[PDB]
């Protein structure tokens, strides 16, 4: 819904990039905030403006984006600081397996000798897709949509952890977002929002956990697709297509 | 098999849920051929293997227990698995199910604790939630 | 679950610990069974997968069957079963044979 996104950015004060057909939403935010009527959670949405300012100095200058046009530039998002904590875990992942990949072999060329067993030669050894076991990991692991695909899941992992610490424990009130910065990106995690400042090309974007969820899973898709489209002997072509 | 792994060390490392310690942890990643043991094995015997390698070409394969046997001699005669390791799951320990259980599900083997989050739901929303209702249809169904 | 609970009431943390421990409750368990000590005395690789099946089924049901039987629940599966000849070049199945 655009009127969420709207309304996330006309309670802290930010420009505002959307036109709406009816800004009705807006109208009612702006007079809640004027009488000061806000809610618990717009309260606390709203009171993280005063950490941005601190925090950035030069906010005045950025320019935020509408959610359609910076697409091109979020599904291929890296920030190589904050993915050192999945990566490992994969690492691991693809040692054990390669421990795995001549077993493997064996037992379907075992498996196809045993269904289909012709009396005349014709070993199933020289077979393309028997012989692409040996890679799946590396298929995986030097992919294109790889890097994109470990910071969205550590950004959804940081988020849900915010997020399922505010149900169980609402007491520590003072601190729940994250924040991380660097001399390229600069990441704010709310249970409620998701924040990006670009510093080189002076670009924000703030986005909502729906939109986090999307992004998530629509990388992970692309990335699944590319790699076992790549794999299979049938689907090399479609890969690149 | 490779997606199933990634998942095994995503769950056991990289998880919000706080009931996890760091005993298993260090336990399943420390211990030598522990995660390939529990990502081969076949779940209707105690693995979280659920591809029995009889589906990639036929759709009804029967009762689960067979086919995961049938399963783990192949691994075995291929040298992924051990003789140990099927003498192990033939050496288990068994569960405490009664027979109104095993007649809610026949194929299932005794292993303990094998009930499904939506049984376990279902069980607490029959015995807590439609005990007293004023709908003629629960209350003359779900008695004490 | 717990919008109905909360809106009749009757729901308690003792009932909700199982769904919460759950998955350690797994773990656990396949800890336990992957570090037990068994000897080779009968060598069961050497067995039907079906006679497996029905000795693991009498192991396990112990308690509860006893030393009678259980029937009605194995049948045989494909691979183990089928074994495919391709006849080409004028030669007879071995099998056949």
């Amino acid at each position: 819904v655009k009127g969420k996104i709207a309304q996330l950015h006309t309670i802290m004060s930010l420009p505002q990039p959307y036109d709406m057909d009816d800004d009705s939403i807006l109208v009612i935010t702006r007079q809640k905030i004027k009488l000061n009527k806000l809610d618990k959670r717009q309260r606390s949405i709203r009171r993280l403006k005063l950490i941005l300012t601190e925090k950035v100095n030069d906010l005045g200058k950025y320019t935020f984006i509408r959610y359609p046009e910076m697409s091109k530039e979020m599904f291929k998002l890296y920030i190589p600081g904050i993915n050192s904590k999945v990566t490992e875990l994969l690492l691991k992942a693809d040692r054990t397996y390669s421990q795995m990949t001549d077993g493997l072999r064996d037992l379907w060329i075992n498996v196809l000798s045993k269904l289909a067993s012709k009396n005349d030669g014709s070993n199933y050894d020289l077979n393309e897709e028997i012989n692409n076991i040996s890679k799946v990991h590396t298929t995986y692991k030097s992919d294109k949509w790889y890097n994109p695909f470990k910071t969205w899941f550590t950004i959804k992992y940081d988020m849900r952890r915010l997020q399922k610490a505010r149900n169980e424990i609402t007491f520590n009130v003072g601190k729940d977002y994250n924040l991380l910065e660097d001399q390229k990106n600069f990441l704010l995690i709310h249970p409620e929002l998701v924040l990006i400042l670009d510093k080189q090309n002076y670009n924000g974007y703030l986005i909502t956990p729906e939109l986090v969820l999307m992004y998530c899973d629509v990388v992970e898709g692309r990335w699944n697709i590319s790699a076992c489209a790549k794999l299979d002997p049938k689907l090399q072509s479609m890969y690149q297509k | 098999i490779f997606k199933n792994i990634q998942q095994l060390y995503i769950a056991l490392g990289m998880n919000i849920n706080p009931t996890i310690t760091q005993n298993i942890k260090d336990q399943y990643f420390k211990n030598s051929n522990w995660m390939q043991y529990a990502s081969l094995i076949p779940a209707s015997v105690g693995g979280f293997n659920y591809m029995a390698m009889s589906r990639c070409f036929v759709r009804n394969i029967g009762d689960p227990s067979v086919a995961a046997l049938a399963d783990i001699k192949r691994f075995i005669k291929a040298n992924l698995l051990d003789r140990s390791v099927l003498y192990r799951i033939m050496n288990q320990e068994p569960g405490e199910s009664s027979f109104l259980d095993w007649a809610s599900d026949p194929y299932s083997c005794n292993l303990p604790q094998s009930q499904n989050i939506t049984t376990m739901i279902k069980n607490i929303t029959a015995r807590n939630v439609l005990q007293d209702s004023p709908n003629p249809l629960l209350s003359g169904l779900f008695t004490n | 679950l717990i919008r109905v609970g909360i809106n009749r009431g009757g729901l308690t943390y003792s009932l909700l610990r199982k769904i919460s421990n759950y998955d350690l409750v797994q773990y656990e368990t396949l800890s336990r069974t992957l570090r037990l000590i068994v000897s080779d005395k009968i060598r069961y690789e050497d067995m039907c997968s079906v006679d497996l099946a029905i000795a693991l089924r009498q192991k396990m049901w112990i308690h509860l069957s006893g030393g009678r039987m259980i029937s009605g629940l194995e049948t045989p599966d494909p691979l183990e079963l089928l074994s495919g000849v391709v006849i080409t070049g004028s030669e007879h199945c071995k099998i056949c044979y």
